[PDB]
């Protein structure tokens, strides 16, 4: 349901 | 809303630490570090803690879904198994931390599509004889779930196709060891 | 006449452990005399708070199923209700200790790792742990002698469960006697 | 070294 791709998550570091 | 609301994760996750104290039992060496359920709180946690490659050998991190303890005996694990990645000492330097981060990203981002529900957690073992990273899934008999997870994980890690990884059931591992237990699946 | 002053050595050295709901080593012993001196200084199992265990294990074997000497093994399990706490628990446990220290299972006493009494609000347990659940004759012989040593009538059945099965899960038992 | 139960109980 709540899915985040790799580049999205890595944008937040 | 995007301006001020944290980005919620599908699941709440618990990070566990294991230290090798040889005077205590395995279970007694397990410590809960923290729980989180947003992207932002994940990063706050990640940026605060030691890289796996800087851990004393004999130590572990585990990231497990909240409500599932990082041990075989948990109801969500007893029928399950693990996709195992085995690293040599050169890989501690070159692959451990990037492989572990990528594994964390696969879990919290629900990267296994339909079968992300089969995932229980992941463990990194820092060891003198070779580090290990593993994704634990809930049911060893879910062949389609297990294969999909393995194949996506292998792709996400960027492992050359010729490099085969194995899936070991916990039941088998429990009566042997990680490097004497046989593979139920390969990818 | 050496019987006058020499202690009676046991076949094995044994470690008694206590566990509450933390795991403590109480004492280690290797003679009949030191066994009784230990037994006479500690609480009877029936006087333990629910959640406590005693474990008697051969020295060098940790009272945990993951130990290399237990991981492939299992246990003969005696389950007791609250009425049996009163009438059976202490005598069954002593008898179990006697079976262990006296090497009562003949050639198959080598397969014994230890024994555990669990005191619990929902039903106390006594169990003899053995090293290898695939040793059919050993497990079976131990089972039969133990049952007769406890004076259990033929009608009653006790089960042997491998530690790996208990941990990992349709019958629990691989042997019954 | 095997001890039967009566012998062991004689020490109690
Ligand atoms: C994941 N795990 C490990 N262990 C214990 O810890 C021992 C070491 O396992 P582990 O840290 O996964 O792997 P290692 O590289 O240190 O040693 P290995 O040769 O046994 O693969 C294992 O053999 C068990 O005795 C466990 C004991 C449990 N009761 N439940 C577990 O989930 C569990």
């Amino acid at each position: 349901k709540k899915r985040y791709d790799r580049e999205f998550l890595l944008g937040f570091q | 809303p995007e301006h001020y609301i944290k980005h919620p994760l599908q699941n709440r996750w618990a990070l566990w630490f294991f230290k090798n104290d040889k005077s205590k039992t395995w279970q007694a060496n397990l410590r809960l570090i923290s729980k989180f359920d947003t992207v932002e709180d994940f990063w706050a946690l990640y940026n605060h803690i030691q890289l796996s490659s800087n851990l004393m050998p004999g130590c572990d991190y585990s990231l497990f879904k909240d409500g599932i303890e990082p041990m075989w005996e948990d109801e969500k694990n007893k029928r399950g198994g693990r996709w195992l990645i085995t690293l040599n000492k050169q890989q501690r330097r070159s692959d451990l931390d990037r492989f572990w981060l990528e594994t964390l990203l696969c879990l919290i981002g629900e990267s296994f599509d339909d079968y992300s529900d089969d995932v229980c957690g992941a463990v990194v073992n820092v060891r003198a004889k070779g580090d290990k990273i593993a994704i634990w899934t809930t049911e060893c008999e879910n062949r389609e779930a297990v294969t999909h997870i393995g194949r996506v994980y292998k792709e996400r890690l960027g492992l050359p196709p010729k490099i085969v990884i194995g899936y070991q059931s916990h039941a088998d591992t429990a009566t042997k060891s990680g490097s004497t237990t046989k593979n139920r699946f390969v990818v």
